[PDB]
This record gives C-alpha cells, structure tokens and sequence, in this order.
C-alpha cells in the first residue's frame, strides 16, 4: 500500500517563498503520464479546498501564488506570497490507489517569529472542588513559540493527562498550553509531592514546578 | 474506482478551469463598458442629456452671436475680407454664455480663487458631479474610491490669491481637481488630442477599467474660449464658413465653425454594473484609435487610417460592418474633410449589407457646431439619447448630399430627415467617430443596454436636502416639475432614490403621508416655502450625541402600539419578548391589554399600566435601534428608570419585568 | 456559481439514527459522484463515502469503520444527497462534509457538527485558581455537557491577556475548559455564561 | 482502445490548452514592457 | 503601428501664418512624430504635470499589453521659452 | 451496429455571414462520462487536417474564436460567426464511442456563395493525329457555373458509363465559379459506328436539360 | 514548439517496401500514442493505424486493409516513429500524414506522398482542340507517367481565361489533363507542355 508523508510544520513569515514538500512509498507517476496526486488546503475554521490536482495543474478560482512541482516519488507546493488568509493545514492526498482511508496528518502552517520561551504557572486544586470530592491540578504555559511544547506529570502518571492549546494569537503570534491532572479524594491524599517538566525548543532545561500540598 | 471515472473526474475539473480561463481571456481583452452615467452642457440652452435630445430631436440650431460680457471689442473685430491679423469674418457660433457661472460654495471654493480658476475647471466639476448623480450614485460617497479621472482638455489662456491662480489654470489640474474635490482616488490624467481628445480618452478608460485599474471612470471632455483667438487667427486661411453653420455631408459645406461645451460619461464595468444593480444606458463594445501618420499635410485626413480604425473598432468589438445601424460621423463641415469622410465610411461600413438597410449617418456638429475637444464624447449621448427613444434626429443645414463623393452604391445614406429606429431581431446598435486635426483618429461603438419586485411600504418619506435654504427650494421645485412629466411613478421608488442615491446637506425636508394626493401640493408648498401639515424642514446639526428619553407616567392612551403589532414585525416581535419575559410576576397578557381584548385590565388600574408602558417604550426603544439609531446614552423619569436600565444594559429583560411589575404591584 | 448547502445535524444519543442532507444547485448534480469526508475534533479528515453518478449506476462505496452501519443515497429529481448513518457510536462526534467528486474534492460543503453522547444537558461548575506566591489566576469550568459556554472576566473588562481555552472531553462523556487571565503580578471576578442551563455562575479568584 | 486509455488524450489535450490560456492570460495582464532605445537631452551637456 | 505617447505641457511661445497653428498645438506634439516618420499607432500627448512622462509610460505599456502597438515611443519634453516658472512659482 | 454520421454534403457562405454546418448519429454519443465523444476537424485546400473541436464543446487552442461547437446526444452544430475566405475546405465531424473510425466520412463541402449561373456547355470532335494514333477521345465542357454538380452524360446514341473520366477546377479566385470536363473514349474503331454522339448536361441553373449534338463520326 | 516532419515517400513499384519515418520535436514523444492517416487522391481521410506509448507496452493496431502487409513501430531514445509498408499495392497510393494521438488527432504532419505503379518515365502526347471553327479552344495532353507537366499559352503571354485541369489516373496507369482558354471568336494560340522527368518541351500550335 502506497503511503505518502510531509514535513510535520513548518514556520512562514509574509512574504518569503514556502515550500511544503511530501514524499511517497511508491512512484505516483502512472502509465498515461500523471502523477495521480492532490493538495487541498483546509484554512483554520473554514471547509477544505481543493489547491492542485494531477501534480501541477492549479484548479480555477485559486490564486496564482501557490505551484505544484516534482514526480515520481517526491514532490512539492511552492507559496510566492504567504499572508496570514494562508495560514492553516496543507494535505497531499494520492490518487493512485483508492479508497483512501485518511487525508494524513497533514502539514501544519502558522506565522513566524522569534523563538519565544514560555512563563510556567502551576496552580493547586482549589478548594472548592476538594469539598466537591475530586482534585484537578493545572499547569499552565503562556506566550511561547514554537508549540508542541511537551508537559508531563510526576506524581510519572500518564493515563489522566489531557491538554489543549489555544490557536495562534493575533496579536504577537504566540500559543498558550493548560494542562490538567484530576485524581480522586482518596487518590488525592496519597502522595505529596506533585511535579509539572515542561519541555520547549525554546527552553534551555526542563524548567520544572513543583507543589508541595497533598 | 475504476480508472475510466477516476479519469474522467479529472478531465471535468481540467475542462471546467478551461472554460474560466478562457471566460477570463474574453472579460479581459474586450468586455462590454457599461455607461451608466452622463452629464453635458452644450450651446443652445442644453444643461442635460434630455436638453440635447430636445435640441436635435427638434432640429434646432444653437449657432448664435458672439459673447458681449466676456471683454470682446465684438463691433470691432469683424471685417468681410479673409486676410486681416485680429479680424475674423464669421458673425456667429455656438457659446455657453452661463460658461463664468458657477457654484463656488457648492465646492467649498472661496470667490477669489473661483475667479482666479478656468471655466473648465469649473464647468468640468459641475458637469462630473451631474454625471455622478444621474449614475444613481451619491458623489460624497465616492470619497476614497479607486475612481479614475480621464479628461480632454486644451490650455485656452484663460488669464492674495497667488496660491490659486497656478492650480487654477495648469491644464493638469483639469482632471486633477476632479479627484481632488470628489476624493477620488483612480488615476487622473487629462489628454490633449484636439478634436478626439474626448473620445481618446474614452477609449483609455476603457482600458483602465479592463485591467482592474479603476472601478468606475469619468470619461469626458471640455471646450471654453475666453479669447476669440480661436476665430481671428484661423480664419486667416479661410478655415471657418463664412454663414458659422457646419454644413456636414452637404454640397454647400464651405467651411466648420467652433462651439464651447463640456460632455462626461461616468462609465463602469457592464458585470460591475449589473452586479450593482445600475441603470445601464448605452454599452461601449470596443474602440480603437490610431493615427493617419504620412498625409497631404500634417493638417489633412486620410480616408485610409480612418478606414483602418473603423476596421479595428469593429474587430474589437467583434461586431460586423452590417451590425451597426447608424454612425455618428465626424463631420467637421469643409470642404476637403467631408468627402474624405464619406469615402471612409462607404468603404468601411456600406459594403456588405443589405439595401433595404442602409447606414445612416448624421453630425451633432451641424446642431452645436465643432465643439472642439469635448465634441466626441458628446456624440456618443446623443447617439445614446436616440438609442433610448429609437428615433434618429435629423442633420440639419443638408439641401442635397454634396456630389463630391459618389453615394451610387447606397449603402449609406444621411439623415435628411428623421427616421425611426426599428427595434427588432437584434440590439440597436451605432458608432461615432472623432477624427482629430493632429491625425489621431478615434472610433467608438455603442451597443444598446441589455433588458435587465418588492411590497410598497406604507408611508414612504420622501426627503430633500440642500446647501442653502433657496437651493431646497430650488430641489423641490425641480422634483416636482420632474414628477409632474411621469405616468403615476412608484412612491416607494422615489423614495428609496431621494433616501439612498442623494447626498444627504445641511438644510433637509421631509415629506410624510400615506396618499398620493398631498405630496404634490406638499412639495409646492415646498417649493414657494409655505407650511403644510405633512412637510417638515430644518438644518441638521454637524456634531451631537443622541440621548433616548423614557418618562415615566403621563403617556398611555387606549390603543397605543395597537397598530404596530399588525403593521410592524420587529414590535410585535420585541412586544412579545417583553410578553413572555413579563409572564412570570403578572396574571394577565400584555398583548391583550395593548389590543384592548374583552377582559383584560384597563390602564386605570396602577399594578397594570407601569409594566405596559415600561413594555411599549422597550419595544419603541429598540425599534429606534432597529433602524440604526443608537444611543449614546439614556435618562429616566420614576419607573422609567426601570426600562432605561434594560436599554443601558445594567438589568436583563427578566429582571427589569420583576422590578417593574412587583414595584407596582406594591 | 456551485453552491452546497448541509442541513441534518444536531445532538443524538448513542445508538440511533440520524440523517444528513447535502442540497446542491448551480451545476448538473447527476454528471457528478458525491462524497462524504468526515472529521473528528482535532484529528484529521477521513473519507466516510461516497456514491458515483445514475449514469455510471449510481453505487456506493463506504470505509470498513462504517461499513453497513452507514448508507448514502441521491434523490436526483431534487438534487439532494442523503447520508443516513444507523447505531451511532461514540467515535462518530465530527464534522461531516459533503463533497462533489467521487475522488478529487473539488468543491466542498460548510461543513455540519454531529455530536453523539449518552451525557444529559448539565450546567457549569465554576472553581478558582489562586494566583502563585509574572502572576497568572484563572476559574476553571467542570462538568457541562453542551456547548457553548463562554468566560467573562470583570464582565468583559478584562480583555488583555485573557486565554478561553477550548473545550476538552474527559472520560466522563463530559467537557471542561478553563479560562486564565496574567494580570501584571483590585479584585479579579469571572463570569460563566452558559445559555443552554441559563446558568449565570460567578466567582471572585484571590489567593 | 478501451476508455481508460482514451479519455487520457482528452484530458492532456485539455490541460495543455489550460496551460496555453493561463500563460495568455499572464501575458495579457503582466507581461514585462522591454526598453529597447533610449534618448534624452538635458542640461549640463548631456546629448545622449 | 508604432505608438507615441509624449508627457508634455503648453508653455508659451508664440509671414507663414500656415504652420503657426500647428506649431504650437500641444497636441501636436505627439501627432508631429508620427507624421515625420510615419508611424501609424495612437499619437497622445499627456499632460499630468511631473509625473506626466512617466504616466505616458504606464499608457505605453497598457497599449503594448494589448497588442495594439507594436512599439511605442513614451517620453516627455520640457522646454521654457519664457522665465513665467520663474516669475509664478 | 456500427455508428454513422449524416451532415450536410454542402453549404455556401458568404464573407462575413454567419454559418451552421449540422451532424445526426444513429446512436446517442452522450457517454456515461456525460460527455459527447465528436470531434470536428478542417481540411484546407492544400493543406494538412487541424483539430477545431473536441468532445462537442471544447475549442483546441489556437484555433480561432470564431469556431463553435454545440448540441448533445445525437445532433451536433458547428456555428462558425464569420465566414472568410480562408474558412473555405472540408469539415470533417466523426465520433469516437466506437473506435477504431475506419473513414472521416464524405464531409462537408464549403465554399462562397453567389448568383446560380448557368452553364455555358461546349463541346470539341476529336483530333485528326489522334484518330490515326488509334484513339478517339469526345470531350466536353462547362465553364463558368455554380453551385458545382451539374451532372453530364454521353448519349452515344438513341446512355454511356464505364468510359468517361470527369475533372473539376477549383472555386475561381476572381468570380468564383468551377468548371467541368468530361473525355469519353472509346477506341479508334468504335468512333465510326454511328454519326450521332450528343452530350447531356443537367444543372439547378438550367430550366431543363441541355443537349449538343455531333452529327459526325 | 510542437513539430512532426515527415520523410521517405516518392515513387516506388509494385510489390516493393518502404519506410516512411516521422520526426517528432518540442514535445515529451513517449507519452503521446502515434496514428498514420492515408488521404487517396480525391477521397477522404482514411485511418491507416496507429501504435501506443511505452508505458502501454507499445502494441499496435491496423485497419483491415493493411493488416500484415504494414508495421508500424516506434524508438523513443530519438523520438521518431516508423511506419514500414510491406508488399505496397497499386490503390496504397496516397498522401500519408503523421499525427500524435490514438484517438485525438489534435496535430498533423506536413503529409508525404507515396505512389505505387510500375510505368516507367513517358513524355506527352499533346494533342489540339478545334473550337467549332465567346470561342473556347485548348489542349489535350496524354500518357505521361510521372507528375507534374506545366502548360503555358503564348510562352506564358495568354494568361486570362485559362483553366488547366488537374490530371487523372488512366486505366493504364499514365496520366491525362486538358489545357483550355476562352477568346473572342477571331491570333495563332500556342501551348507549351513541360515535363521537368522526360525534359520534353513539346509545343502545339491550336488552330481552327
């Protein structure tokens, strides 16, 4: 089975070129001459559209800027302009074999900036939800560049996590990450020490925050 | 999948994006020009484009005397005899003897420059802002759009205020002040092309509208002397006819004779157009201009360019020599020009046609006279006014067809006589032409407007505004003279225009009634300024902040907002919010209160009448905000406070209906 | 000018079923195959299925994760394509798009939200966060069930700074966000609004 | 010739005539002007 | 079918009494060209004061985009028969 | 069930005119790709085919503007607005559902229209060398006629085929007009078998036939 | 820019073979599938075969008037394409085009002539016309084998009112034309016939 695969990001400033290349298992080129691939752009919010089709041919209704290049195995979307109506998730979609499971993971494309480390922030479980009877400790990153930047619990629990990252800012171009860890009343006075590692490109250790309540 | 469809999807999106890039390719190297707007002034008291249908539909003359209040020593320049410096031998010729006037206030122009600016300065920014009134448009909203400005012009030498008097006559400016004083921000570039100056750049705004340059263009040209250099000097090789009159395509053609005036056609895009929902008057298919290049003098017609660009206006409108039903021929009136002209025409449109169908040519210049730079856009209105009433006007001042050229063939014929249009089995379509002295010819080809409902609302205000209070008068004088002349027109669509398509001044009035009967003498009234229960006038105030009012008790009446709940959806959709919110604390509906339904409370009774009234002046308040009058603040009186808080904000509707209804409960 | 529009979303409980209309118009909706691509929160798109044109025969085709407890028909008469999904699972809470192309996407619907959960409407659990002792405080919403729910801090006065997090399913088949404010190290109060419960919660944070 | 094969002709002849219109197009709208003479008189001596 | 497109304005100059006419129409001024060497496309004289020349420019290049001209000669003229600049500004 | 193709076998035009050449299958063309499988190509005088349309509708790049293709199913259009000189020659409309296409078919003769002028007949004996050669060679000849297919027979005496060999000129640069020119021979023995070999010659320009007699042989 | 030339036609006798090779230039020659097309003289177009790219395996296909006798072939390392016909019979004569395409001949070649017959170079055998004694007169050339023979009146001084007929295939394989001229019924007229193979400039002078 053919399997296709891009660069998992990949940082943009308005105005320089961009190129998103992907790669195939297989050579796409079929026997009437075409490489039976597509690139669809899916904008943050909106519906997906169509960009190119069969490699290189620019569906009608698309701006001029983006270019499909390359064949066989490898090949290439090329962006003259890049603005902030480009940002969003770019799939290069084979055609050759059907039927198609999944798009893939797409290629994700967000504004450019410096790289910016994050400001940890562990807060305890307030009270109120003690009384309630269950406990949900949460760390917190804010203003920080590039994402994906990785948390975990010591407590090393790794079955009760679950964070969300808020869309790039308009403003400075910036991601924020909470994490939360909820344990039980009796499973929240177990143990006494609760430790958030935080891991960033950006970060030069694993600046890690502790807290110390059981 | 099969590989067949799988293919075959392929091919569809492949054929798809052909089609629009080839659709693309066509908007591109010739869509059709919409005129959706046009303003003149020319000689013989024409002030209008229905002022020139008049005057040629008529066949009158405008030739007449000279000037007697521009300095001219009139008595004393002219002698018979052809040869003289500073005499001239033609008595009379076209003129815009209201030329000096002008609304300097209108502009914000103070006198002292208006007097120290050219009269084509002046006249061309009357004449655009007309053009962008007729177009539907209102001309203050035009302010920072990419409109463009193409003028043909000539430096005539028209000459505290030393700042004024070096904008006030570069030719430059003629265009400029136009997008100056409008805002607009397109291109501004006046030509100078002698006689096709106009029509030349006409021809260029077409093109600044195909390349996206410009979403609307004024396309124009003007034409003043304030010197009679243009009569003294040039009748020195016995240029002009000795009578004044532009005898065109006639054997007694023995010379031209010039005329003032000022044309401008405010066009756009026919999709843009459409897309607008614009009145669309004449369609600009294609052009072409080029120039005559070696002749017999630099000063002399070539019959060969002015076939050649009559070919390739032709070929870019992609319409054939037997498409076209009519020409607007240049038609200067000497005796070298004519024949050149009319062999020119034979060989480019009559042809191949049918017999039955001849060409039909005819002169704006035999009515006006040549006038000189603005003559060519000018023929194009009066080549639309017929197109729109199907009538072809008469050329006047023709005893017979001159014998110069050999009208044998005929396929062309002159318009000796007034001819209707037939309006059958294709759109009427015509040309015009404006060759120049330089050798730069110009062709344009017009093409009928392509054939393109609502309730009436009741009680349609009709509103007027002025800079001044005698300009209101003025306005509703004119409004209703233009009325009068109309076959029972929508009450609602006058409205909408005078509302929508006008720019709202200083000094405003309001017409308001639900018959047909008053608004006549309402807007008489109007006019001579006497008062009338439905009219109502003031001067609106430049700054100022809104404030809603909400009193307390005093005003309920039975039967209050008893209509609004039929009439109007948004009140009793806001009436029923209230109703609802009000359901809770209250034994008793409000909407059969309002509506005075058998058993329900009176307003006597006090638990009942503060959370009406708190109910109707909500839903009044915000059917104040529905049509985008929104508050910068609110006051109260008592209770009223109550729904002045729901209006601010501070409570919710449920809340303010829990403190109303149980303050007066208690 | 191609247009589709997507109506038949909304909540359903597990094990039910549930129809999706796709109306289109500005083109022949028989020449074309018509497909349906849906998408999980957060995850990518995958391919439901699609059904090819009358004139090729008009059959369809389905991914195996909704094999026959899918199904897909077109009323050609109307132009409409119909997605009927059968015993709804909890994985099947996406977006669904209707596409023109039975595999190349060319033009794509707006998208309809199905979101399928055994969990009851709820209202929000508001608790505080109290600031650490470069100073972040936040409230934390626990245990609503449907969306929206949205966090005003000092009644939309505070807008610097203010991170709404989106919203996240826990085990419990219920969604919890949090919201946080980094004030710059008067008392600070956030209020939760939840039009569903028209819950009106409210809740001060201080150390 | 089966159709699989054949539609392929039709769809290479359409995407090179697709290509053919969107350079027309390109060359319509943004095609480089070239200066290929040059004169100028102005002060200071300069003829050339 | 070559083009003239010429930036130039009206500065005052002026027993023929033939050519003093069209020796002095600005609108000549593009015109004369194409009657000295014959050329055969649009002959226009802009006038949009400073920038003039370069606005015939813009013009030539839209006139050669749309395959009317061939060629076009784009430029402007400045020459100052009085000192009224000098005297005005 | 093999598909054919019916158009019309010719069509004046005129310089300027529209035109509309027409094309009828026996069967639906329409695929199940919703397509029409038709393509329409030109033959010059003189010159190599070029493709015009494909599939029904689409224009090939760099054909002119002029040319278009209409219709569906089983009745096909090509419209061309203005009819030139250069237009003149054959169109060739032919399917492609069914390959392989054994023929393009008979085609579609154009050529400018004008006046129907009739035919100014001729005819010419024999030489004297040619007889002693031992040949004989009767030749007749139209000139200067239109539409072209006048028909012509050799009444050798009180019909003929199998011996006649015809041969038209091309439309007249100038008048625009064609001209015909049979040469029946039979042999130098078979000359003196009767006195009598008239020509026939039938045309929409001539009210009834026309006949040139001999009365030598 | 897409060009196909073509090469190796002429005359050849019955029974032989030829190779008519077809250049193919400014396009990717491998994708495209190579079609031949034979015109006779005076009938229409007739497809002749056709051949697929590599990537299809490169297999061929014949009309069933050739099938055996003609090859067509193709070698995409110089981007030509071959057509050998074998055993080449009297009606092969036509004019072969070259186009790329199975199904969509979407471009053509030049065209190359091809003719088949075994007569040898002959010279003509022209002959008078006797007008009749408005007046048309001409003449009349016969048996000659290989193409063209260019007639002139007067030397080429009478050129208004000619019509020179195109030629016709005999039954004995040689070619036949009429050379006619309209004048008003009175100059002794003289046709000059030149035959560049034979190098016969034979004349006749026409007369009553």
């Amino acid at each position: 089975v053919v399997m296709t695969q891009s660069p998992l990001s990949l940082p943009v400033t308005p105005g320089e070129p961009a190129s998103i290349s992907c790669r195939s298992s297989q050579s796409l080129l079929h026997s009437n001459g075409y490489n039976y691939l597509d690139w669809y752009l899916q904008k943050p919010g909106q519906s997906p559209q169509l960009l190119i089709y069969l490699g290189s041919n620019r569906a009608s209704g698309v701006p001029d800027r983006f270019s499909g290049s390359g064949s066989g195995t490898d090949f290439t979307l090329k962006i003259s302009r890049v603005e902030a109506e480009d940002v969003g998730v770019y799939y290069c979609m084979q055609s050759l074999q059907t039927p198609r499971l999944t798009f893939g993971p797409g290629t994700k494309v967000d504004i450019k900036r410096t790289v910016a480390a994050p400001s940890v922030f562990i807060f305890p479980p307030s009270d109120e939800q003690l009384k309630s009877g269950t406990a949900s400790v949460v760390c917190l990153l804010n203003n920080f560049y590039p994402r994906g930047a990785k948390v975990q619990w010591k407590v090393l629990q790794s079955g009760n996590s679950q964070e969300s990252v808020t869309e790039q800012d308009s403003k400075d171009s910036t991601y924020s990450l909470s994490s939360t860890l909820t344990l039980s009343k009796a499973d929240y006075e177990k143990h006494k020490v609760y430790a958030c590692e935080v891991t960033h490109q950006g970060l030069s250790s694993p600046v890690t925050k502790s807290f110390n309540r059981g | 999948v099969t590989d067949s469809e799988k293919v075959a999807e392929y091919l569809r999106r492949a054929t798809l994006d052909l089609r629009a890039a080839r659709q693309r390719i066509r908007e591109l190297e010739s869509e059709p020009i919409a005129i959706i707007g046009m303003a003149c002034r020319l000689p013989g008291g024409v002030d209008s484009p229905e002022g020139l249908w008049e005057l040629v539909d008529s066949g009158t003359d405008a030739i007449a005397g000279f000037p007697l209040d521009r300095g001219w020593d009139v008595e004393g320049m002219y002698d018979p005899d052809a040869e003289a410096p500073g005499k001239t031998y033609v008595k009379e010729a076209g003129f815009l003897y209201d030329a000096g006037e002008f609304d300097a206030g209108f502009f914000g122009i103070s006198p002292r420059e208006a007097v120290s600016m050219d009269p084509q300065q002046r006249l061309m920014l009357e004449a655009s802002w007309e053009a962008f009134e007729r177009a539907g448009l209102d001309p203050a909203r035009q302010r920072g759009t990419a409109t463009g400005v193409f003028v043909g012009a000539t430096a005539t030498g028209y000459v505290g205020a030393e700042g004024f008097a070096i904008t006030g006559n570069m030719t430059a400016v003629t265009s400029g002040r136009i997008s100056y004083t409008l805002g607009l921000q397109g291109p501004a570039v006046t030509i100078d092309t002698a006689c096709s100056s106009s029509l030349v750049a006409l021809h260029l705004a077409c093109q600044s509208l195909r390349q996206g340059e410009c979403t609307t263009a004024l396309a124009g040209g003007v034409t003043v002397m304030p010197t009679p250099t243009a009569f003294t000097e040039f009748s020195r090789q016995r240029g002009l006819a000795p009578d004044g009159r532009c005898k065109s395509f006639a054997a007694a053609a023995d010379g031209t004779n010039w005329a003032e005036g000022v044309a401008v056609l405010v066009v756009e895009r026919l999709s843009d157009a459409r897309r607008n929902g614009h009145r669309v008057l004449a369609v600009v298919r294609g052009t072409a201009i080029n120039q005559d290049g070696a002749s017999n003098g630099l000063s002399a017609p070539n019959d060969l360019a002015q076939e050649r660009v009559i070919r390739s206006a032709l070929d870019n409108a992609g319409l054939t020599a037997s498409d076209v039903d009519a020409v607007e021929a240049h038609g200067t009136g000497t005796t070298l020009g004519d024949p050149i002209e009319a062999q020119a025409l034979l060989a480019a449109y009559g042809h191949e046609r049918p017999a039955h169908r001849p060409l039909r040519v005819g002169s704006l210049k035999s009515n006006i006279g040549h006038a000189g730079p603005a003559a060519g856009v000018a023929g194009v209105i009066k080549m639309v006014m017929a197109m729109r009433h199907g009538v072809l006007p008469r050329s006047l001042h023709i005893d017979e067809p001159t014998p110069q050229v050999d009208w044998s063939s005929g396929a062309v014929t002159l318009l000796t006589e007034p001819v209707d249009w037939p309006d059958s089995d294709r759109p009427r379509r015509a040309g015009v032409s404006a060759f120049g002295i330089s050798g730069t010819n110009a062709h344009v080809i017009l093409e009928q407007a392509p054939t393109q409902p609502a309730p009436p609302v009741p009680a349609a205000p009709w509103l007027l505004s002025a800079k001044t209070p005698a300009a209101l008068r003025a306005q509703a004088r004119r409004l209703h003279t233009h009325l009068a002349r109309h076959p029972h027109p929508d009450p609602t669509d006058i409205a909408h225009a005078l509302a929508t398509t006008r720019t709202p001044h200083e000094h405003r009035a309001a017409l308001v009634t639900d018959d047909h009967g008053t608004r006549g003498p309402a807007l008489a009234a109007l006019a001579e300024g006497a008062p009338d229960a439905c009219l109502i006038s003031g001067t609106a105030l430049s700054k100022g902040r809104t404030v809603f009012v909400f009193p307390g008790q005093g005003s309920q009446w039975t039967g209050m907002g008893r209509e609004l709940l039929h009439t109007s959806p948004e009140f009793a959709a806001y009436i029923a919010e209230c109703e609802t919110a009000l359901n809770d604390f209250v034994d008793w509906s409000l909407t059969d209160v309002l509506r005075g339904t058998e058993g329900a409370p009176g307003y006597d009774r006090v638990d009942v009448v503060q959370p009406a009234l708190f109910a109707v002046m909500v839903s009044l308040a915000r059917l104040w905000q529905h049509h985008g009058i929104h508050p910068d603040a609110v006051i109260g009186h008592s209770q009223g406070e109550i729904a002045a808080a729901h209006i601010a904000g501070a409570l919710s509707l449920q809340d303010a209906a829990r403190i109303v209804a149980l303050r007066s409960q208690a | 000018e191609v247009q589709l529009v997507q109506s038949g979303g909304g909540l359903v409980q597990p094990g039910r079923s549930l129809r999706l209309s796709c109306t289109a118009s500005g083109f022949t909706f028989g020449d074309y195959a018509m497909s349906w691509v849906r998408q999980a929160p957060g995850k990518g798109l995958e391919w439901v299925g699609f059904i090819r044109s009358k004139a090729y025969g008009g059959t369809t085709e389905y991914a195996a994760s909704v094999k026959g407890r899918f199904t897909i028909s077109r009323d050609d008469s109307k132009s409409i394509a119909y997605l009927q999904m059968n015993s709804l699972k909890t994985e099947d809470t996406a977006v669904y798009y209707c596409t023109r192309g039975g595999t190349l996407f060319d033009y794509w619907g707006q998208g309809t939200l199905v979101t399928v959960s055994s969990a009851s409407t709820k209202g929000p659990s508001v608790f505080p966060l109290a600031p650490s002792s470069t100073a972040a405080l936040g409230c934390l919403v626990k245990d609503y069930f449907p969306e929206p729910v949205t966090v005003s801090w000092n009644s939309g006065a505070l807008t610097s700074g203010v991170h709404t997090f989106p919203a996240v399913l826990q085990s419990s088949g219920l969604y919890s966000l949090s919201s946080v404010v980094t004030v710059p190290s008067q008392t600070y109060i956030c209020n939760v609004n939840h039009k569903p419960s028209n819950t009106k919660v409210d809740k001060k944070v201080e150390p």
